[PDB]
This record gives structure tokens, C-alpha cells and sequence, in this order.
């Protein structure tokens, strides 16, 4: 599938499989989009580390 | 302003960035006073025989 | 009375004094009334009736005995981006790479991060403050001097020469767009020791544009930066086979043979 996005006007496209991981999803999204739209884990601080 | 509710202390080679941080509660300890209000410290309870 | 607090902060670090005789997992004694502890230092704030039983985990167990219990362990409570964060203690080592919060009371915040570059200036200082009295005691050594007790004492010895012009060269030096000469940045490249460094156009111009002056300077070691080619020429000047070894080593060995 292809994740398209639309920030002020400007399109990105990222391209997921089947083995996708958010590090992985993260990755693709910072990089496609060249900085236009950040992307993040954090480690929630509560007991089941709710990412 | 005058008095930092949290102070942020950052090192070298550390990217530019802002942080939005609100705090709401402090982090805190448990406390148990005992009600049982001796007059002497050598207070002895000598019917506690055995262990 | 008695004071009993955890060391630790968090709730994770609640407390259970209970009075069991090893009743937790030594042997169940099924909570022995040890009269005096029992009577006097239990801690489940209401506790006679077996609500928590004392198994083998998490066995915080105790006494409804004597107290209310006064101050309760808490979390640290945060709020990052709005996203809410919770920690056991008030230091907080993992908010980012290389950074630590520490937290004093609740409220908002808003910090900033700059990249802090201020030593420059005394970089800049210095630098001319020791290149004006090199080429001064330079001078001096090869000055003509009318009272002709030292005009010229080294005079004819090319090596002062070479190195002040080599040095003014490098410095008058610059590449192709990319600083187009030291003067862009307010290094008032003036006539030999009369350098002058003029801060503000320094500041300025880095503080307008801090990446392309660290890439120019950086470059220093390709397109080899600035101070990279005075680290060159000067190595080969004062290197243990250069020039001024050439000069010393012929007039030590002239010594010799006089």
C-alpha cells in the first residue's frame, strides 16, 4: 500500500508491506517526507510501555 | 521566568530543538507516622514473649 | 513516634509493614498476633480484615494498627508535546539523547535549544592577538634600525620573510564560491601587526548564517578549510626537518668548526 500524505499543499507517498514496523513506518515517513513531517516513537511512561 | 519549575540540562553535540513541557504532579515518597505516641524512647512491651 | 518512609521515590515503592513471623513465604503462620508490633507499628492503613492475603508475590500485607497513612508515593506527572509522561522520580534521564530534566514544581515550560558558539570571538582574539606579536618580535629580529645597533641582525636569513608572507598569504587567502576573503566575517585582515578583529561583523554574519560558516570552517582538516593550510605551512616550518632546524643546524655547526 502507499501511505500519501498532503502537508501544505505538498504529496508523500510511503510504501508499506506486510513487514512493516512503526520504527520501520517512522523511518520511511521522515525520509520520504525530506523533513516536511516528523515522525517520532515515544515510550510512554506508563506500565505497559503504551507506545 | 524567576523560578524554573524543571530545569533542563543539555550536553554537546545535542540537535536543535524546543520542548513544550508542562508538569503536573511531583514525583513523591510514602510516609507513615505512627499514631502510637510513646513518651520514652525505651519504651518496652514485655508481654511480647517469645519471637 | 516512629517515622517510616521509603527510600525510594514512586508509588512502586509502597511499604507493608506486616506482622506475620515470616508468614509472607518463610512458612505461612496465616498473620500471628505479635501483641506489641501488632498493637502498636501495623501499616495497611485499615487493614484487621484479611483483604490483601499474604501470598508468595507482591505479599504487602500489614495491620490496620495505629496511624492514617500521611503523604502517599507519587509519579512524577509530565507532559511533553502533550503526551503524557509519567517517571518514579523527579530526574528524568530519558527525555532525549544527551539530555536531563530535572524537575523542581509543577507548571509549563518552554526551553530552547541553540547551538551556543560565543567562543569564536575569543578564537578570533586570540589567534590575532598571537599572530601581532609573532610578526612584531618578526619585525623586530630583521628592523633596520637607524641607531644600527640591530638593523638587521637577521637580516638576509629568508626564512623570517617567507613565513610572514606565507602566513599573510594563507590568511589574505580564501576559496571560490565559501568565504570569499577573511574580511567577509569581520577579521580585518590589516597591514602586518595591525590585524584587527572586528567581533560584530563576525557575530553577525554567523548568526545570520551559522551552517555555511561551520562548513567553511570545518573543511579545515576536500577543498581544505582556512586554518587547515596555516596548520600545514607552519608544520613544515617548525617541523623537526624544516626550514628554522636548516638555519639553527647551520649556525650551530658553524660554532662548532669556528
Amino acid at each position: 500500500t502507499d501511505l500519501t500524505f498532503f502537508s501544505n499543499g505538498k504529496e508523500y507517498t510511503v510504501t508499506v508491506d506486510k513487514n512493516t514496523t512503526y520504527r520501520d513506518l517512522a523511518d520511511k515517513i521522515n525520509e520520504a517526507s525530506g523533513g516536511e513531517i516528523v515522525a517520532k516513537i515515544v515510550n510512554t511512561g506508563e506500565k505497559g510501555t503504551p507506545y | 521566568s524567576d523560578n524554573p519549575p524543571a530545569s533542563l540540562t543539555v550536553n554537546s553535540g545535542v540537535a536543535l530543538q524546543s520542548m513544550n513541557i508542562n508538569v503536573t504532579q511531583l514525583a513523591q515518597k510514602d510516609v507513615y507516622q505512627s499514631k502510637g505516641l510513646a513518651n520514652d524512647s525505651g519504651f518496652v512491651n514485655a508481654n511480647l514473649t517469645g519471637t | 513516634r516512629l517515622t517510616l518512609t521509603s527510600k525510594e521515590t514512586g508509588e512502586d515503592s509502597a511499604i507493608s509493614f506486616y506482622a506475620g513471623k515470616k508468614d509472607a513465604q518463610g512458612q505461612y503462620q496465616s498473620d500471628p498476633e505479635a501483641e506489641n508490633i501488632f498493637s502498636n507499628l501495623g501499616w495497611e492503613l485499615d487493614k484487621t480484615t484479611q483483604t490483601i492475603d499474604p501470598a508468595k508475590d507482591k505479599k504487602g500485607y500489614g495491620i490496620k494498627d495505629a496511624s492514617l497513612h500521611i503523604q502517599t508515593a507519587q509519579n512524577a506527572e509530565f507532559t511533553l508535546d502533550g503526551i503524557k509522561m509519567f517517571r518514579s522520580s523527579n530526574t528524568v534521564t530519558d527525555l532525549g539523547v544527551g539530555m536531563t530534566l530535572t524537575l523542581n514544581k509543577t507548571g509549563e515550560i518552554n526551553f530552547d535549544v541553540q547551538q551556543d558558539f560565543e567562543g569564536v570571538t575569543k578564537a578570533m582574539q586570540d589567534l590575532v592577538d598571537a599572530y601581532n606579536d609573532l610578526v612584531t618580535n618578526l619585525n623586530a629580529a630583521t628592523d633596520y634600525n637607524s641607531e644600527t645597533g640591530t638593523k638587521g641582525t637577521l637580516q638576509g636569513i629568508s626564512e623570517v620573510n617567507s613565513i610572514r608572507s606565507s602566513i599573510l598569504a594563507d590568511l589574505f587567502d580564501s576559496q571560490v564560491v565559501v568565504m570569499l576573503s577573511m574580511q567577509d566575517f569581520g577579521l580585518s585582515l590589516n597591514d602586518a601587526g595591525t590585524l584587527s578583529f572586528d567581533s560584530s561583523k563576525f557575530e553577525q554574519k554567523v548568526k545570520e548564517d551559522p551552517d555555511s560558516t561551520e562548513s567553511f570552517f570545518s573543511n579545515i582538516t576536500e577543498g581544505k578549510g582556512i586554518f587547515s593550510k596555516l596548520k600545514a605551512t607552519l608544520q613544515e616550518m617548525t617541523g623537526k626537518d624544516g626550514s628554522i632546524t636548516k638555519y639553527d643546524e647551520s649556525l650551530t655547526n658553524d660554532i662548532k668548526s669556528l
